């Protein structure tokens, strides 16, 4: 669990999926 | 009943 | 999920099909939180109005899904249940208070690409981001539209929605143990859970640490992404003593 919450295909390679941009918006 | 058959193995 | 996109690969490593055996079919979504326990909805299992009473040996569970109905060789994961929880206090005779399960899997499952446990929140990351306004993630194989069926996962971003506006669109008694998402009538955006979302993971994405924490379960909802309707979940903050207690004694 150390390793929990980060997505090998982006957080892991410092990609962004293509939406997550509209929660960080949000969170204001 | 549209799913592929898994492998009997799991079944 | 109704008014959703096609999720991206990898997009949701942690999401779960938990698939009936016999007939086979989709019965609800899921979430995984470490190698061997997954986090769904009791309703998911237990709810005797329906006559549902799932065992363990009624169900499995498919991790690393994309297509719905593909058996996707060499990537997805398929587990066996050892055990079921269902909280004690579960309330199916009412309102659904309470609505989570944990479900121990017979062999841990191997992480990979496409399966990777999500982070259950801790006070402070509940704290901070379980305001109203805010958006969180719900994604699943379920009804595209309230009265078919989607090809793959499908993903909706949703604000919280506050309290008092979540209690004042329904006639159900609504508790602390439960949010609501979804956009309001004049917001012109829309979207929601449906049939066959239920037990699926609504999460939220820490600007603090860069990592995805689950907040809520998908629970119940009043038709789907029907105007001044919202999609209630369950808080699952508010339930983590249980969880852990469970994962501690039984783990
Ligand atoms: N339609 C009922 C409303 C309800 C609420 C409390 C108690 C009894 C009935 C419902 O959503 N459900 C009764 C059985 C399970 C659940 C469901 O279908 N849940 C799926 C869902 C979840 C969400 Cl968030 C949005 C839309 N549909
Ligand atoms: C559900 O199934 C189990 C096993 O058959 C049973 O013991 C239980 O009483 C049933 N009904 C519930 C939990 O409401
Ligand atoms: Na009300
Ligand atoms: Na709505």
């Amino acid at each position: 669990e150390a390793d929990c919450g980060l997505r090998p295909l982006f957080e892991k390679k410092s990609l962004e999926d293509k939406t997550e941009r509209e929660l960080l918006e949000s969170y204001i | 009943g549209d799913f592929e058959e898994i492998p009997e193995e799991y079944l | 999920i109704v008014e959703g996109s096609d999720a991206e690969i990898g997009m949701s490593p942690w999401q779960v099909m938990l698939f009936r055996k016999s007939p086979q079919e989709l019965l609800c979504g899921a979430s995984l939180i470490s190698d061997r326990w997954v986090l769904t909805a009791a309703h998911c299992l237990l709810y005797p109005p329906w006559d549902k009473n799932f065992t363990e040996n009624d169900l499995l569970v498919r991790i690393g899904k994309h297509s719905r109905t593909r058996y996707e060789r060499n990537i997805e994961k398929i587990s066996m249940l050892e055990k079921i929880y269902i909280h004690p206090r579960y309330n199916w005779r009412e309102n659904l208070d309470r609505d989570i399960a944990l479900m121990k899997l017979k062999k841990p499952v191997a992480f990979s690409d496409y399966i990777h446990p999500v982070c259950l929140p801790d006070r402070e990351t509940a704290a901070s981001l379980l305001q109203a306004g805010y958006k969180g993630r719900v994604t699943g194989w379920g009804n595209l539209k309230e009265t078919g069926q989607p090809s793959v996962l499908q993903v909706v971003n949703l604000p919280i929605v506050e309290r008092p506006v979540c209690k004042d669109s329904t006639r159900i008694r609504i508790t602390d143990n439960m949010f609501c998402a979804g956009y309001k009538p004049d917001e012109g955006k829309r979207g929601d859970a449906c049939e066959g979302d239920s037990g699926g993971p609504f999460v939220m994405k820490s600007p603090f640490n860069n990592r995805w924490y689950q907040m809520g379960i998908v629970s119940w909802g009043e038709g789907c992404d029907r105007d001044g309707k919202y999609g209630f979940y369950t808080h699952v903050f508010r339930l983590k003593k249980w969880i852990q207690k469970v994962i501690d004694q039984f783990g």
